């Protein structure tokens, strides 16, 4: 992303595609390494009534 | 196999004491009172919130309103002050004021009211009564008086007393009402004697007749503690 515009233009000419829109090197746009604590949902049988195992 | 392994008949004081009167006075005389297959006289113990709590011998199929208004002078504050009646002692489920107007105090007409006759002990509970505190005290009676022999009573009656002690405060969510109902159905009929049945029945009666009062109890707990 720090490639100068002469090398950036030569590189786009040599590939034939627009390369800065689709860079295979990852930058600030990817997810944060430290994520907030989650709250996972419980299944359908987490009930206190009408929840017999035989049914 | 009864007492000492002998043949035995265990019989109530009332059904023993009335039998020489049946043999002297006659069988048709004792059969003339009350309805058919509900024959005879019966002792009734009207206690709770009445003006004159009293024991009285009365004919078998007497209406409940006539009994309470005549022999006990009516409910404290009149009949409009009535909230609920446990009809025959603690083992039977209670009936609300909407059922006590036309109900008859024998076996079969109370079985039609999805309760029982039992001991014919009319406990009257007026509008001034926290009914949830009374039924949780009743389940406290059934866990302090339970011999601990088999599993469902020994575990579930203490567990129903804990759930009812939270229902008094309202420290639950409403999905624990129906849960508690299932606990009663896991006790009623799966025990040795009918104290598991006699402890499952009042929980079922309280839920069936005052579910919205428990729900508004728990929701006002949930808003006043959060
Ligand atoms: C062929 C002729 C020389 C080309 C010079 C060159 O490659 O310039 C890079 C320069 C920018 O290249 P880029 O691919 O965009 O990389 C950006 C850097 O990452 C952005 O720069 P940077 O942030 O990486 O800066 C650090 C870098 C900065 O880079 C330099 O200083 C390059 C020096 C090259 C000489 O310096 C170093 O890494 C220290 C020097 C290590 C390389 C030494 C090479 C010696 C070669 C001769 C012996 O290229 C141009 O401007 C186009 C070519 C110019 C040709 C001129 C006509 C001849
Ligand atoms: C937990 C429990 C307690 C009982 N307590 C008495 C009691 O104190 N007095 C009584 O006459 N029957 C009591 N019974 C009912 C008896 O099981 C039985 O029905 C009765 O003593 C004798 O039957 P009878 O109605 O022909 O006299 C109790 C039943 C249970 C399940
Ligand atoms: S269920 Fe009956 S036999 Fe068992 S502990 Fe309770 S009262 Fe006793």
């Amino acid at each position: 992303a720090s490639a100068t515009r002469l090398i950036q233009g030569l590189r786009n000419w040599a590939s034939g595609r627009d390369l800065q829109a689709k860079l295979q090197l990852r930058y600030q746009e990817i997810s944060k390494r430290t994520q907030p604590p989650p709250k996972l949902p419980v299944g359908p049988s987490h009930r206190l009534s009408n929840n017999y195992y035989c049914a | 196999v009864g007492v000492f392994g002998c043949p035995t008949t265990v019989a109530n004081v009332e059904t023993v004491a009335v039998s020489p009167t049946i043999c002297r006075r006659g069988g048709a005389w004792f059969a003339s009172f009350g309805r058919e297959r509900n024959s005879g006289t019966k002792l009734f113990n009207i206690s709770g919130h009445v003006n004159n709590p009293c024991t009285v011998e009365e004919e078998m199929s007497v209406p409940l309103k006539e009994l309470i208004e005549k022999h006990a002078g009516g409910v404290t504050g009149g009949w409009d002050n009535l909230l609920a009646v446990i009809p025959g002692g603690s083992s039977t489920p209670l009936i609300p004021k909407s059922v006590c107007e036309t109900v008859l105090m024998d076996f079969d007409a109370l079985i039609q009211a999805q309760t029982g006759l039992g001991t014919a002990a009319v406990i009257v509970m007026d509008r001034s009564t926290d009914i949830v505190k009374a039924i949780a005290r009743l389940i406290e009676f059934y866990k302090h008086e339970s011999c601990g022999q088999c599993t469902p009573c020994r575990e579930g009656v203490d567990w129903m007393n804990k759930v009812m002690a939270r229902f008094v405060r309202g420290d639950a969510r409403p999905a624990e009402i129906d849960s508690l109902w299932e606990i009663s159905k896991q006790i009623e009929g799966h025990t040795i004697c009918a104290l598991g049945d006699g402890a499952a029945w009042p929980v079922q009666g309280l839920i069936r007749h005052f579910r919205p009062e428990l729900e508004e109890r728990m929701q006002r707990f949930a808003q006043q503690h959060q």
